[PDB]
RNA sequence: GCAUGAAUGGCGUAACGAGGUCCCCGCUGUCCCCGGCCGGGGCCCGGCGAAACCUCUGCCUGGCGCGCAUGCCAGGGACC
RNA sequence: GGGCCAGGGUUCCACGGCAAUGGUCGUCAGCCGUGGGUUAGUCGGUCCUAACCCCGCCCGUAACUCGGCGCGGGGGAAAGGGAAACGGGUUUAUAUUCCCGUACCGCGGGGGUAGGUGCGGCAACGCAAGCCCGGAGGGUGACGCCUCGGGGUAGGCGGACCGGCCGAUGAGGCCGGCUAAGCGUAUAAGCCCGGGGAGUGCCGUAAUGGCGAGAACCGGGUGAAAGCGCGAAUGGCCCCCCCGUUAGGGGGGUUCCGCCGAUCCCUGGGGCCCGUGAAAAGCCCUCCGGGAAUUCCGAUCCCCCGCGACCGUACCGAGAACCGACACAGGUGCCCCUGGGUGAGAAGCCUAAGGCGUGUCGGGGGAAACCCGGCCGAGGGAACUCGGCAAACUGGCCCCGUAACUUCGGGAGAAGGGGUGCCUGCGGGUGCGUAACCCGCAGGUCGCAGUGACUAGGGGGGCCCGACUGUUUAAUAAAAA
RNA sequence: ACCCGAAACCGGUCGAUCUAGCCCGGGGCAGGGUGAAGUCCCUCAACCGAGGGAUGGAGGCCCGCUAGGGGUGCUGAUGUG
């Protein structure tokens, strides 16, 4: 006969996985490695930068902004004033550059 | 991007000697411009070989010094020749 | 004692040889008897980067189907066109008899003797200056501040070798400076006689100091010829 | 080290091969001549007469 | 070892049917006089002069 | 894996056979495209692949139908003009 | 300055060093002063089983002696 | 652990054995005896050339088997270039080689057809788009280091649902749910074509950037890895049943969703060189002349038939199949590859697959002294010693805060201080998502101790030498040399 | 020249699988940190100029039992291993 493989479970790993999910595990004492390996230097800047363009992009297509507004959140954008979308929209709302 | 005196030169760090990374730092930091290129005339110009630079706009490439595109003796041999 | 390494270079060994296989081929002017009594015209095809030569190179077409080599002048321009001859206009890339060419021209790539295929002035950033034209003989101040006569038929070209200030800015690293020398194969590290052993140079010893004058007569056989020769003096002047 | 350690460095190419001319591992095949006969190098055999082993196959 | 040349795989052949024992008719016709022979081998002892 | 595959001009993948076995298989890497004769662009109409793959395919199929096919089409009217111009 | 010295260089020097060298906080069985415990050997039993070395032998005190003796002299002691 | 060089050369497989070998024993074996075992058009050599070497002429030498430049010829890589094949099964031992299924390349041959004498696009281009010989040109072959974006595939994770095992025939856990070459087929980036006519600028990237030498914006062409369909379900896998002294015969599943994602592939940016990172055979295209073709010539297109030689192919690939005299803790080979959890991690620890109990003498024991490895140790804290040799202290991550000096870059993680677990919820980032990975906030609570194991710097102040990285007496000196 | 023992000297040849140097063709180096040149952006004043945040990945740079390489101290084990 053949044996069947006592494989290994993941019980216990999908427990804790939903327990982090949730927001346990993760405070400063269970941290080796630097905040800035656990989160990309590159890859963050990556992700705000690509997700402001997209929201610039969609206003103009929808056409809640025209084209000097526009090149002007894109500027500012680029250089690098908005950490978010939600700073983006708080810029906008104090301005009052929606339409 | 900022540095009082090292400029090209902050790579070494802390090495190599203070007239060396100066010597270093001032020919990088005159070579690495653009130069006017002889044909098209725009400042488009970059090295890629010693003695070798090329146009990044028309795309042209000459001969020229190894860090600047122009030596003193070949500009006084372009005037001696018109 | 043992040999020197002057000593060791003579015999050939690839410790000591050119390796000259990674090079972009020998650079010499096209047979005298194309060139005299007739000019031709040529196009520049590429400049390269020739791994030992101290300066650029350049392939130029000619009209009569031949393909060379030869050292760039600076500004030259791909593309652009070159004449070699007599009846060639005076310009940069062109090739002339020294009889040709006006007196307070810069030249480079001279032939010593008419047809050889051009040996003085090659190195990048150098360049001579035409003085005078005799019909016997004309008169190049060359780089190292030398007047030398050739003979009229000598042909050379105008302009300046490019890649000329290397000198200025420092290597600065000895792993730059080992690339540098191993595009070459030339004998790097370099050793100290002084600190080396009795056996192996005359200045060895135990206490690191020449026992000796460092002037040695230009009479001294092989493996004594080290350090200053025929000095007609030292110091600073 | 230059002892036992260096000793198994002794997989790399034999430095001598079967000749095919005298029969014996002799023949250099990085440099392609036998240091026994000198088959490949010479047309003639290799005998010294400071050398006994051409002697020894005859029992002269 | 892979890859060998037809002569050298030739040359092993031959001395693998080299290496074997005396056989015991010979041992009773030489009358327990001949036993064995000067070109008998271990693989792992004694290697091949090639 | 043998040396002569150990070499990384082979390219190697990982596939599962329909028995369950795991093989790695190895191939060539495809050459790159043809460029223009005079200012070194890449050209159209002239499929990449190797000689058999080349070998495998029709004429018509491995250059375009114009004179020239060896430039690009700005070179191909770059000396078309100056030829005719030569001529006339 | 027995008997330093300017390129067989003089002086200074940030950074660097399994380089040499002195001090301070802290730490400790390095030490005062050593004591417990764990595993492997050591020890016994069953097996395989050598080598270095070897004039013969083999107790002491004081002496003689080639001047520092298990072996000689006079004494002491000693079961294997 | 898996695969496979050089070297070894039969150590490979079965059966019969234990006189010797095996650090003990032996019924066992890499030992002994008897028989057997390596199947190629596709894998490699064979072909090309690189560093380099040889031979002929020639010159020198008293002379040569010696030394040599220049010409003509030949060799020179089992990891460089280079025509073509995959999957299932089979033997005690061989498998891309043997059998079955399905393909491809080279040469030659027999039909038909495209073309010789044909078309669609303004264009980039789309096309079956003549045959034989010689030559020229272009491309590819054909290339360095660093770094980044995008597409894809192995592999992995979670959920649903068919079967089996375990579990209480609870909850839950684990196993299987598979798919090669070859054919047909498209886009992505780059590049290119037609229209278009901008600046108090516009558009764009991760970043650098682009524009009257033609930008935004429209259409269109050519273009990789992959995926998809046939191959292909009768195959492989899991399960159930009738037979079971023995030997066999049948019936079912083999379906999806959502994520992470490579060091493995494809494709583009950018940066560096006083460093420039091979050649040739071969293959494709175009162009030049030459030769036939008209009741004819004739394919790079479709169908079919014939032939594809020679050599290697067993096995170890190493804590016992190699070298070192050895079943040697060294060297060669760390030469190519690595599931789950914790974790930044290819770290340490535990574990799945796979392997092993042969890093091979066993048994006994308060059975000591002493030696070597390890743990702790009251009070004092270097009083030891040539000398803090050895050991100990610190140790990960977050926050605050950091001196003299300085070549202004550093010193720097200076120094010094605070926090760290678990549980119940909220809020933020990117995201279609309550998918996936990160970042904060409030409360409750346990211990001596929350980087609780593992992993894991002690620090500061003077002086001499050498600027720094680096090299050295293989086997008493690593240093200021 | 009763017998044995030298360190050494000379001739001709054999060795670069160890090791030293160079040429040709190839394989390899987990993970993290710091942050040079370059390219920019925002807030106010504007005669000047101050304040704040980004991007970018260079280095014979840093930590590191990855692999690999070396051999400082214990003057530790062994030292007929
Ligand atoms: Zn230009
Ligand atoms: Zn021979
Ligand atoms: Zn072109």
């Amino acid at each position: 006969k053949k044996k069947p493989i006592k494989g290994q479970s993941r019980y216990r790993a999908k427990i804790r996985h939903e327990q982090k999910k949730k927001g346990r595990h993760r405070g400063p004492g269970s941290r080796k490695g630097k905040k800035t390996a656990r989160m990309g230097k590159k890859e963050l800047w990556i992700k705000t930068i690509r997700a402001l363009r997209k929201e610039l992009r969609k206003l103009k297509a929808q056409k809640k902004i025209d084209r000097k507004t526009y090149r002007m959140l894109y500027i500012r954008a680029k250089g690098g004033q908005f950490k978010n979308k939600h700073q983006l929209y708080l810029f906008l709302e104090e301005h009052g550059l929606l339409k | 991007s900022g540095t009082k005196k090292v400029g090209s030169a902050g790579r070494f760090g802390a090495r190599y000697g203070l007239k060396i990374r100066r010597r270093v730092a001032a020919v990088e930091a005159k070579m690495r411009q653009k130069h006017t290129c002889p044909v098209c005339g725009r400042k488009a110009v970059k090295r890629i070989s010693t003695g070798i630079w090329q146009c990044q706009k028309c795309g042209a490439t000459f001969a020229g010094g190894a860090y600047l595109p122009v030596t003193p003796a070949g500009k006084a041999v372009r005037r001696i020749t018109e | 004692g043992k040999s020197l390494i002057q000593q060791r270079r003579g015999k050939g060994s690839p410790t000591f040889k050119s390796p000259s296989h990674r090079f972009r081929g020998a650079v010499k002017y096209i047979p005298l008897n194309y060139t005299q009594e007739k000019t031709l015209r040529g196009v520049v095809e590429e400049i390269m980067h020739d791994p030992g030569r101290t300066a650029p190179v350049a392939r130029v077409k000619f009209e009569n189907g031949i393909e060379k080599l030869i050292i760039a002048p600076e500004g030259l321009l791909v593309g652009q066109e070159i004449y070699i001859g007599p009846d060639a206009p005076i310009a940069v890339g062109n090739t002339l008899p020294l009889a040709k060419i006006p007196e307070g021209t810069y030249v480079y790539n001279i032939e010593g003797i008419p047809g050889d295929g051009g040996k003085y002035v090659r190195a990048g950033g150098t360049y001579a200056l035409v003085v005078s034209r005799e019909p016997d003989k004309v008169i190049v101040q060359l780089p190292s501040g030398e007047l030398k006569a050739f003979n009229p038929m000598c042909r050379a070209t105008i302009g300046v070798v490019a890649g000329g200030g290397r000198l200025e800015k420092p290597l600065v690293k000895a792993g730059k400076a080992y690339y540098k020398y191993k595009a070459r194969n030339k004998f790097w590290p370099t050793p100290r006689g002084v600190k080396m052993n009795a056996v192996n140079h005359p200045f060895g010893g135990k206490e690191h100091h020449p026992g000796k004058p460092t002037t040695t007569s230009r009479r001294a056989p092989p493996g004594r010829k080290v350090g200053h020769i025929a000095a007609r003096r030292t110091g600073r002047r | 080290g230059s002892g036992t350690a260096t000793f198994g460095k002794r997989n790399s190419t034999p430095t001598h091969i079967r000749c095919r001319r005298c029969g014996r591992v002799s023949y250099n095949v990085k440099k392609g001549y036998c240091a026994a006969c000198g088959f490949g190098r010479s047309r003639r055999l290799r005998k010294y007469r400071w050398s006994k082993k051409w002697k020894k196959k005859k029992n002269a | 070892a892979r890859n060998k040349p037809l002569a050298k795989k030739l040359r092993l052949a031959k001395a693998l049917k080299q290496n074997r024992r005396v056989p015991v008719w010979v041992i009773v016709k030489t009358n327990r006089r001949v036993l064995t022979h000067p070109k008998r081998r271990y693989w792992r002892r004694t290697k091949l002069k090639e | 894996m043998k040396p002569m595959y150990r070499s990384r001009s082979w390219r190697r993948k990982y596939v599962r056979t329909p028995g369950g076995r795991v093989v790695i298989h190895f191939e060539r890497k495809k050459p790159k495209i043809a460029h223009c004769a005079m200012c070194g662009r890449p050209l159209n109409g002239i499929p990449r692949g190797r000689p058999v793959e080349m070998r495998k395919l029709p004429k018509t199929k491995k250059r375009p139908e114009r004179p020239m096919p060896h430039l690009c089409p700005r070179c191909m009217r770059k000396v078309m003009k100056e030829q005719i111009r030569a001529q006339l």
